[PDB]
């Protein structure tokens, strides 16, 4: 119960609802880098390259960042399901598995930080955004914040070794 | 067996080997024969001078001798009596020689040579009282591995994670235009480059990245090759050169993204020290106390001495009787034991001292004549209060004084070099001996310490032990090094310019080469020459490097068992301290026979987080700075906060101010709170209106009170708070002792270590102008520098400055840059000479071994007082002394285990198979098939290698995805986790797959390396079953939760050092292989860290002090508008890093000896009457036979499961016929309902069996008298249940 009703697994869970949406928020936006060649001035994005000089331009050409983004919702779509059952029917071991998923969903993000890290090196000046500082935020969220529920979802390692690991 | 047991005259022969003078011929055969290994001169390219020949042919008479003696005694003896080790190995040695002659002459082979090293082992068959001491060793190991066993897969572990994500990054170039050199810049090694993004740049003007090999060392440290990476993991482990691996890795992918690695290697390499120091103590604390207090010899040992000071004592009354005629005779103690000498012949030595602490190797021409007069003034004082000592306090008892009978050859020694120099007809090397003899009179300081009449008697016990400790290490020494002399001959030929020095091409060479890998200083240098000696990093060549990994582990360990000894003699130390003072005091003893609303404030949780934070955030705001940028936005951004968090702090300081009034300031802390804020006033007061750097220092006093609330100084340095007062004398012990050799070192090498940059030409006059550098020895390529004097840096002139110096050695580090230097000295203004003055070494040696047996000390204190903690709360014991103590903790508390046990018989038949051992191997066999898997990734390989590693890393994949689903087939969520382990693979799984699914995206990128590690992880499964090192960490992962504020000590200083140099040793241009450069640099926070890392493993600190004193250049983008270029630099550096080095190394040693406060418990556990893993089976057997999770067995069952436990602690194998039932019979067994007795009272009924018991009436008194020890224990007074659990214990 206490595992449950603990607040501190109340507090970490909404800071992950934070990320949640906020890596939501980066998968839809396009704005990850300038183009500016010096206008075709332009944002990287996820899906689609938009372009502008108010004549804006949407585009696109760089493919595996959202197939891989796309196993980072699936993560975030399947760990909110044993995150919600594990409320509704006092079942406490599904928070295990609902902080694994919760743990990979911002480690694939990071991937995608690199590859369009990678990006960048390829090519004319390139400056990062805000969506970029939208993603760096939602990693730290869902990898910090996964470890600290999964850590406090198993019992200590008591104190004293009469009881260990029940 | 004996052969045949013929008699007739074989007797005599028999007889002759009971003679007695056995031992007095052949000790002086070995003794002669090491010798005929000392001068054995190896020559390279075989060669052979007259020595080598013929000692050849006298090894044909060492030979001769031992075949006479050996075959001899299978007649005297035969083959039932060569059982001994000592008998079997000798012969061994002899057969072997025979067999090299019989090789040698049907030829007329050289590994054959090799094996007559072994000779000197034949000593200890023969040397009576060193096979006991060689066996304190060999069952000193056998603990250990359990330990041993934890870095070999902690090796395992980091070398294939290494192997995956650092696979041939190192091989690209630094090399010219077109051409095929390296480019270096004359102190840099050559490190990588990369010619993309996020490297090395490679500014050396004129230069291109390309491939072949520019990398480490000569080929040593690539993470290709399994092979290799096992060897670079063990380089960085032992923590010498591990940084130079880092700046090889950062230079070749980029920093920020490797040194979370290296740091939790060592953070792990440096956690594996504290296992074993207390591993190896848990043994030794426990034979001081299971050897000799089962037998008693120290109430035997401290009545002899009891006696010894009744015999001395009473001796001296009679001897000043008989002879007790003047009106003096007895003002001897009216001046002698008087105040007045006590406080006068103190200022006299004091000179004595400030007579010596002269000494410059200029010396204008005062003291060149003061310390002349001062020979002649002091030493007749002296011997004054000698002359009056020597009548006039009785003459017997003056020389029955030990520290007076020092007096005398002290005064002997003032004269008789007094009366010499006034004939001076003699050479000035005589002279110059004698200078060295005045610094006996040094030694008046060692009468005082009333600590050292202890520290006198821990060397006066020990001598008849440790001389027979330092001839076996010192034989140790001799075995590695005629080995040395034999495996490396002096084959250090190369060919080049550089001065491999340390070779092995002598005797004496060897001798002190092999202690400089003891001491683990610098041990690449030498094992990168062996591997570069041979061929190359090569099949053959590279299996040398394992005569440096076990002159290096196993050599080590010895130097441990040294250090074992001399902790049981303090602890005798400690009971001739502690028993003296009770008996010191008991005869003493027969001698004696709205300001209220401000409270409000200060108590609040809505106050009381809140000024924690803006401590953190005032951390932070000193965390991350500009500091070389002087108008940037992060100086404008960052000065706004700290003046708003004055503001904060502020009402902080008003609030608490109007609390109390007069007496607010009782406290040293309410002190310390208020001068900050007054010194924060003109920080922020003379900016905002026009030195200014000590307004900026002092902010990060601030985050010191955070530590208000934390115990852990309040217990844990409290402790050695207790002690600081013993080791207040400990360390000034030490800094006397590196006092008094810094005068014999000033004596010495005054004037010396002088070299100029040409050598060649040694002299002041003969040294300037310009010469001839040449890059690699071609005589063409020809550059040019001008030359100087360059005065060592850590030179021997004042006694303030050659301290500075015998510090360094006693960190261990760069020792061999200075005897190397050190043996080079010439007369008092003149350049080295190449091997002149090899005696020299000597005095490190023995300084060395002197301070480093003086380290062990210091250890040794700690450990001492933290037993004596523990037994201050165990006095009002009336127990078995934490056995049954024990037995208290277990059958109240320990409830059953889980057993789960299905339905629904298909899902039965999968648990049928799972917790059916047969595929337990099997997964432990698949992890060691994804060892090989993960085990033979070499480099360039082929399309074959590859199309094989793709397919066996999907089909591993996919059984440990199988064992998943079964698992979770059997054992559903609610059931599966439930174990940690289960839970930890699943995390596992999960990530191999989408390494199998990214490997397939670029089938069709940073994590195709990244997520390769969870193939790695996957080993660690085998720590689930592995039960004798699982304990083994368990027990130490439920230490660090027990002190965690401790570590936040350390961190503390990491924190603080930083922000303090980081506002001073910025500016300090970063010039490549300057020693402070881009990646070993002052300028952001995070480099600081690491620099101040690299401190605390003394990874070189010698040289980053060197780079920070005046001379610097300003990082030319911040400020020194003109001219004034070199002088971003400051003398603080020295008392920066001496303190660092001195403060960090001791908290963490108040770090490790506090680990010592949990866990000695399970150091010292006896396993041969009732340890853990018998309670720990016990709570097993209920998951057979109760596997519904009662916590109640029927009264049927009790009989079966008494059978299958084990006999030490339950019943033996004849079982029973009445007595696993009379036992039971004749114990406390309830009956609750039906017939279901509950585990707890099973439980106690079992271990009052250990804990032993008596009848009854004596048990029902013990009812209450166990009630009367366990309510004491029962802290809360709440849970009537576990009095309910006392009666039913006891029913
Ligand atoms: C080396 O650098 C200096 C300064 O930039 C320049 O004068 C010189 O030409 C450089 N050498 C080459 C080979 O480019
Ligand atoms: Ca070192
Ligand atoms: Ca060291």
């Amino acid at each position: 119960m206490s595992p449950t009703e603990a607040p501190k697994v109340r507090v970490t869970l909404f800071c992950i609802l934070v990320g949640i949406v906020l890596a939501m928020t980066a998968v839809v936006s396009d704005h990850w880098a300038v183009l500016s060649p010096h206008c075709e001035a332009a944002h990287f994005g996820l899906w689609r390259i938009c372009t502008k000089r108010g004549e804006k331009n949407c585009s696109y050409f760089s493919i595996s960042a959202a197939a891989i983004s796309v196993f980072s919702l699936g993560f975030l779509i399947m760990g909110t399901i044993c995150a919600l059952m594990a409320f509704r029917k006092k079942r406490d071991y599904l928070l295990r598995p609902a902080s694994m998923f919760y743990v990979f969903a911002g480690l694939c993000l990071f991937v995608s930080l690199e590859v369009m890290r990678q990006s960048v090196k390829r090519m004319i000046e390139y400056y990062y955004s805000w969506s970029f500082a939208c993603a760096c935020a939602a990693f730290v969220l869902l990898f910090l914040g996964g470890i600290s529920l999964l850590l406090f979802s198993l019992p200590r390692m008591p104190q004293n070794p009469w009881e260990s690991c029940m | 067996f004996c052969l045949t047991l013929q008699n007739p005259l074989r007797k005599a022969c028999i007889s002759i080997v009971e003679w007695k003078p056995f031992e007095t011929i052949i000790l002086l055969t070995i003794f002669a024969n090491c010798v005929a290994l000392a001068v054995y001169l190896p020559m390279p390219e075989d060669d052979n001078n007259s020595l080598n020949l013929g000692l050849e042919k006298l090894e044909y008479f060492f030979l001769t001798v031992f075949s006479i003696e050996a075959a001899m005694k299978i007649i005297a003896y035969g083959f039932l009596f060569h059982q001994d080790a000592y008998l079997r190995s000798g012969w061994n040695v002899l057969d072997f020689i025979i067999v090299f002659l019989g090789v040698f002459t049907a030829i007329l082979v050289k590994a054959l040579r090799a094996f007559r090293v072994l000779r000197p082992l034949r000593l200890v068959s023969g040397v009576p009282s060193l096979q006991v001491v060689l066996n304190s060793i060999f069952k000193a190991m056998l603990p250990l591995f359990h330990i041993a066993l934890l870095v070999l897969f902690m090796v395992i572990i980091y070398a294939i994670i290494g192997l995956e994500l650092f696979k041939g990054k190192m091989h690209k170039t630094c090399y010219y235009i077109g051409t095929d050199i390296v480019a270096t810049v004359e102190n840099e090694k050559p490190s990588p480059c990369a010619r993309t993004g996020s490297g090395r740049p490679c500014t050396i003007n004129g230069s291109e990245c390309r491939g072949g090999w520019p990398g480490p060392n000569h080929g040593i440290t690539h993470f290709d090759n399994f092979g290799f990476s096992m060897l670079t993991v063990y380089q960085c482990i032992t923590m010498e050169g591990w940084t130079d691996v880092l700046y090889w890795v950062n230079d070749a992918i980029g920093n920020e993204w490797p040194w979370i690695y290296f740091v939790t290697l060592i953070l792990l390499g440096s956690f594996f020290i504290l296992n074993l120091v207390l591993g190896v103590l848990s043994g030794e604390f426990t034979k001081e106390r299971e050897k000799a207090k089962s037998r008693g010899t120290f109430q035997k040992l401290r009545e002899k001495q009891q006696l010894e000071e009744d015999l001395r004592g009473y001796m001296s009354w009679i001897t000043q009787g008989e002879v007790m005629n003047r009106v003096f005779r007895w003002k001897c103690h009216d001046l002698v034991k008087s105040r007045v000498f006590y406080w006068l012949v103190i200022l006299i030595v004091a000179l004595n001292t400030l007579s010596i602490a002269s000494e410059h190797h200029n010396q204008p021409l005062w003291l060149t004549h003061l310390q002349d007069i001062a020979n002649r003034v002091l030493l007749s004082l002296f011997t004054i209060e000698m002359l009056l000592k020597m009548y006039g306090l009785g003459l017997r008892q003056y020389f029955m004084s030990i520290f007076n009978r020092f007096d005398c050859f002290v005064v002997c020694s003032g004269i008789l070099e007094l009366l010499l120099v006034e004939s001076g007809a003699m050479t000035p090397l005589g002279i110059s001996v004698l200078r060295c003899i005045r610094l006996l009179r040094l030694f008046k300081i060692t009468k005082y310490w009333t600590s050292l009449s202890n520290l006198v008697a821990s060397l006066l016990n020990s001598i008849r032990s440790i001389a027979s400790l330092l001839l076996l290490l010192f034989l140790f020494i001799i075995i590695f090094a005629l080995l040395g002399m034999q495996l490396f001959g002096g084959r250090y030929d190369f060919e080049d310019t550089e001065v491999r020095r340390s070779n092995f091409d002598n005797f004496p060479q060897a001798l002190i080469s092999v202690f400089q890998v003891l001491t683990g200083e610098d041990w690449n240098s030498v094992m990168y020459n062996g591997i570069m000696a041979y061929g190359g990093p090569s099949y053959p060549g590279v299996l040398v490097c394992i005569y440096f990994i076990i002159l290096f582990v196993c050599g080590n360990y010895i130097l441990l068992n040294v250090f074992l000894a001399i902790a049981v003699d303090n602890l005798a130390e400690a009971e001739s301290l502690t028993s003296a003072q009770k008996a010191k005091a008991e005869e003493r003893k027969r001698r004696k026979m709205v300001r209220v609303l401000c409270h409000r404030i200060v108590n609040a949780t809505w106050f009381t987080n809140f000024i924690l934070l803006f401590i953190l955030l005032s951390s932070a705001a000193l965390a991350a700075e500009d500091p070389i940028r002087a108008e940037s936005v992060r100086n404008q951004i960052l000065g706004y906060f700290d003046i708003a968090f004055t503001s904060v702090f502020t009402v902080e300081i008003v609030l608490k101010m109007t609390t109390y009034g007069a007496f607010l300031h009782k406290g040293s802390f309410c002190r310390n709170y208020f001068n900050i804020l007054d010194l924060l006033v003109v920080a922020v007061s003379l900016i905002s209106m026009g030195v200014v750097k000590i307004l900026r220092v002092l902010r990060v006093l601030r985050p010191l009170r955070a530590i208000n609330r934390a115990k852990g100084l309040k217990h844990v340095v409290q402790c050695v708070f207790v002690a600081i007062r013993t080791i207040g004398n400990i360390v000034l012990v030490t800094t006397l002792l590196q006092f008094m050799f810094a005068c014999i070192g000033v004596q010495l090498f005054k004037g010396k270590f002088f070299s100029c940059n040409d050598l060649s030409k040694m002299t002041e006059e003969e040294c300037r102008g310009y010469y001839y550098v040449y890059k690699d020895g071609d005589p063409t390529q020809m550059e040019l520098r001008p030359r100087q004097w360059i005065h060592n840096d850590f030179h021997f002139d004042n006694v303030l400055s050659a301290m500075m110096s015998l510090f360094t050695v006693s960190t261990f580090e760069g020792w061999p840059q200075l005897l190397y230097r050190a043996i080079d000295s010439n007369e008092e203004d003149m350049g080295p000479v190449y091997n002149n003055r090899v005696e020299m070494a000597i005095f490190f040696i023995i300084y060395i071994i002197l301070i480093a047996f003086f380290m062990m000390n210091i250890f040794v204190g700690f450990v001492i007082v933290t037993f004596q903690e523990q037994g201050e709360t165990e006095y009002k014991n009336c127990e078995l002394d934490k056995n049954q103590r024990q037995c208290v903790q277990y059958a109240l508390k320990a409830r059953p285990l889980r057993c789960y046990i299905p339905k629904n018989p298909y899902q039965y038949q999968v648990w049928y198979v799972v917790t059916s051992s047969y595929f337990e191997y099997l997964m432990f066999a698949l992890i060691m098939l994804n060892t090989i898997c993960l085990g033979m990734q070499h480099y360039h390989q082929s399309e074959e290698m590859n199309h094989i590693s793709d397919i066996l890393n999907v089909a591993f994949t996919i059984i440990f995805t199988l064992e998943m689903i079964l698992k979770l087939l059997a054992f559903k969520a609610r059931g599966y986790f439930g174990d940690p382990w289960n839970v930890f693979d699943f995390l596992i799984v999960i990530g191999s797959i989408i390494d199998v699914i990214l490997s397939e995206i670029d089938t069709f990128r940073i994590s195709s390396a990244f997520f390769r590690l969870f193939r790695v992880m996957r080993l660690i499964k085998l720590l689930s079953r592995a039960e004798g090192v699982r304990t083994l960490l368990w027990t130490f992962i439920k230490s660090f939760q027990a002190l965690p504020y401790v570590a936040l000590l350390i961190v503390m200083l990491f924190f603080i050092y930083a922000v303090i140099g980081m506002q001073m040793f910025g500016k300090i241009a970063l010039v490549d292989g300057t020693q402070i450069n881009r990646n070993n640099n002052f300028q952001t926070f995070p480099q600081a860290v690491l620099l101040l890392f690299r401190c605390a493993t003394g990874e070189a600190w010698q040289e980053i002090l060197l780079a920070c004193s005046y001379g610097k250049l300003c990082d030319p983008e911040s400020d020194y508008a003109p001219g004034e270029e070199y002088t971003c630099g400051t003398n603080f550096a020295y008392y920066y890093f001496i303190s660092f080095y001195m403060l960090c190394a001791f908290l963490i040693i108040n770090l490790f000896v506090a680990v010592i406060m949990d866990n000695f418990d399970y150091l010292t556990r006896d396993w041969s009457i009732l340890g853990p893993h018998h309670l720990d089976e016990f709570k097993a057997i209920w998951a057979e036979y109760d596997p519904e999770a009662k916590g109640r067995i029927k009264h049927l069952d009790v009989v079966t499961l008494l059978r299958r436990i084990q006999p030490p602690l339950g019943f033996g194998k004849f079982c029973p016929h009445r007595v696993a039932c009379k036992r039971l019979v004749g114990m406390n067994m309830p009956l609750n309902s039906d017939g279901t007795v509950t585990f707890n009272a099973t439980l106690f009924a079992l271990v009052r069996t250990a804990l032993k018991i008596k009848t009854e009436g004596n048990f029902e008194q013990a009812n209450e008298e166990l009630r009367a020890i366990i309510k004491k224990i029962w802290k809360r007074t709440s849970m009537k249940l576990l009095d309910q659990v006392i009666p039913p214990i006891g029913d």
